């Protein structure tokens, strides 16, 4: 897939930009399309061949690509903005249509504030029935975009892995937990387990023990 | 076409002032009735106020009842909510909102862009 | 507010109606309107006075109202109606604007699923910080729409309560967590605490204790 | 106007079978090329396949090569997909994508339809 950056965000009315960039097999050769995804809905396409604009997109769209990136440009920057955008183009070594990872924009409304993470270890209800589940909160952060990660001792835990999209608290500040479903069986035989917050490219890490 | 920005919002202390700020564009302004609706974080809609064509009549929620000034200026296609003494169960996104009928009803054609205004 | 189931669905193709209802003050004697909002956009007027349909609304479309009760209907469910929808009316009695409490529309793909409540007690590292926060843990449940509470002790807490709004997990069940945001003394003193989830009438509840 | 509506996504075990229907409106379905595109839940928009104007050529993404069939019905203006041995990891939404010229540019997009497999 295409890499371009989870979370970018500017002040009302500013001009920021969205960078895609790929391999030499995939932009180079041929043209690169912009989507705009609002979340639970269809995506628009919002910039084709390169620079070019459907008809209805606003005039302060703007797309441009040089050598083997493309970054998309919004001006006078509106509420209406506010969406995920995806990045595409064609390439030939997949013969295929590759997308970026997606790109959540936000207007900020406060200053960037950092996450809160507090792991939980498995409650002693559901492990005596059987079931050991565990849950890491993530609150009072701003933007609302992370990443998380999921390791027993320091080797990654891929499958089984849940997480919530981020949603707005009382006071406008992101919250959002992702838990995992062990069997007892893998909760007490690890030695520890932890979860890692990835904010703005700053990473957080927690970890919990039985004991 | 018509269009319905909304300005002003950003984050204040409680107890703090703020003035709302939404131009339309498209339609004749000082012919229609405008309004402010407003949504909590993970909440329903909640209405705000309303001031009729002229001017001459302005509605507040009950819940807001003497805390915010609502006023418009056909002149210049501007609509101002004026909030004073802010608490926190303002906290949430604000839009402008235009309406078709004489003004009485509860029917609104297009909504604003909105701002979201947070109170801690 | 006007009465407002908080979910209803329906399978792809099926008819549904939502009811909204009231009080004898606004809807029985003024016209009740309907608007339809995708989550973090602005609202759109799909229904007026009641049975008219704005240009550009499908026919499918039908609304209807009798005394203090009202009622938006929709045929030939799609994908695209899935939204959160609201009723509006005058009320003489507030003189302003009331609106619903909302409903959220989903297009059954799976059975009904209910919700597996795990609730969390504070973890002991963040005691050592002096700071206890609760967690409750709602999962596996569809649709993805839910109302939370939290009593201390048998009185319901009324302050430091966030919930998340639902989320889709990768079996397409929705989740969601709520939490409690406390002092550590506040966790010592009371006897327990409880959070309450519901699902369509259907609620489920967990309680722990220091 | 240019419409897309898409069917046939349902619950199903894993390694079972699907048939998704599109239907398009407002323009000559046999004259553009039409695409899947597909949004796991919590995740990016990840590309299924295409399908020329004619029907001649079909175009697989790597994740499905072999195990879905693309096809379609120019004279009924509808546009399928046969899904065969299912895994868990297909589980998501399901678009239909119109194209504008072998581009990834897609005008117009379906509201999409839910495919869970557990
Ligand atoms: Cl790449
Ligand atoms: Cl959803
Ligand atoms: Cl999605
Ligand atoms: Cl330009
Ligand atoms: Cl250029
Ligand atoms: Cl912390
Ligand atoms: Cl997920
Ligand atoms: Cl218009
Ligand atoms: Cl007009
Ligand atoms: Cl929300
Ligand atoms: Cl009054
Ligand atoms: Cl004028
Ligand atoms: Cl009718
Ligand atoms: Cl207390
Ligand atoms: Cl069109």
């Amino acid at each position: 897939v295409l890499t371009q950056p989870p979370s970018t965000s500017g002040t009302p009315g500013q001009r920021v930009t969205i960078s895609c960039s790929g391999s030499s097999s995939n932009i180079e050769t041929n043209t690169v399309n912009w989507y705009q995804q609002l979340p639970g809905t269809a995506p628009k396409l919002v910039m084709h061949t390169n620079n070019q604009r459907p008809s209805g997109v606003p005039d302060r769209f703007s797309g441009s690509r040089s050598g083997t990136s493309a970054s998309l440009a919004i001006g006078g920057l509106q509420s209406e903005d506010e969406a995920d955008y995806f990045c595409a183009a064609w390439d030939d070594n997949l013969n295929g249509v590759i997308f970026g990872g997606g790109t959540k924009l936000t207007v900020l409304g406060q200053p960037k504030a950092a996450p809160s993470v507090t792991l939980f270890p498995p409650s002693s209800e559901e492990l005596q029935a059987n079931k050991a589940t565990l849950v890491c909160l993530i609150s009072d952060f701003y933007p609302g975009a992370v990443t998380v990660a999921w390791k027993a001792d320091s080797s990654p835990v891929k499958a089984g892995v849940e997480t919530t999209t981020p949603s707005k608290q009382s006071n406008n500040k992101y919250a959002a937990s992702s838990y995992l479903s062990l069997t007892p069986e893998q909760w007490k035989s690890h030695k520890s387990y932890s979860c890692q917050v990835t904010h703005e490219g700053s990473t957080v890490e927690k970890t919990v023990a039985p004991t | 076409q018509v269009q319905l920005v909304e300005s002003g919002g950003a984050l204040v202390e409680p107890g703090g002032s703020l003035r709302l700020s939404c131009v339309a564009s498209g339609f004749p302004f000082n012919e229609y009735d405008m309004s402010w609706v407003r949504q909590a974080p993970g909440k329903g809609l909640e209405w705000v106020s309303t001031i009729k064509s002229d001017g001459a009549y302005t509605y507040y929620g009950d819940n807001v009842k003497g805390r915010f000034t609502i006023s418009r200026d056909n002149a210049k296609n501007t609509l101002y909510l004026q909030m004073n003494s802010l608490k926190s169960e303002d906290t949430g996104v604000y839009y402008c909102a235009k309406e078709a009928r004489i003004g009485v009803s509860g029917t609104y054609d297009y909504w604003g862009q909105g701002t979201q205004v947070t109170v801690s």
